[PDB]
């Protein structure tokens, strides 16, 4: 019996400077953190 | 897959075989060999 490991799906997210600056200015939420953990907890839920 | 004398087991007419435990795979990067037994009739349980 044979086992083949697939290539996977690319979870990506754009980081514009025109978006990460004002959204950190007003609501003080992070761009490189709230999108990184969203990616990390989507790919973690994708396997299960 | 669907043969020309097949039986569904899902409908009860000439339809596709939802074949399982004989699904055919890429053996060494191009080969796609497979030995399939499909049910010809559900009543008399004939197969081919």
């Amino acid at each position: 019996k044979d086992v083949v490991i697939d290539t996977a799906q690319h979870i990506e997210a754009t980081v514009p400077l025109e978006v990460i600056q004002d959204m950190k200015a007003t609501y003080d939420i992070d761009g490189v953190a709230r999108l990184s953990e969203t990616m990390s907890q989507l790919s973690s839920q994708k396997v299960d | 897959a669907k043969w020309s004398d097949s039986f569904d087991e899902r409908t009860s007419a000439a339809g596709f075989v939802e074949l399982g435990s004989n699904v055919v795979k890429l053996q060494d990067n191009d080969t796609l060999v497979g030995q399939i037994k499909y049910p010809t009739n559900g009543d008399g349980e004939v197969e081919t």
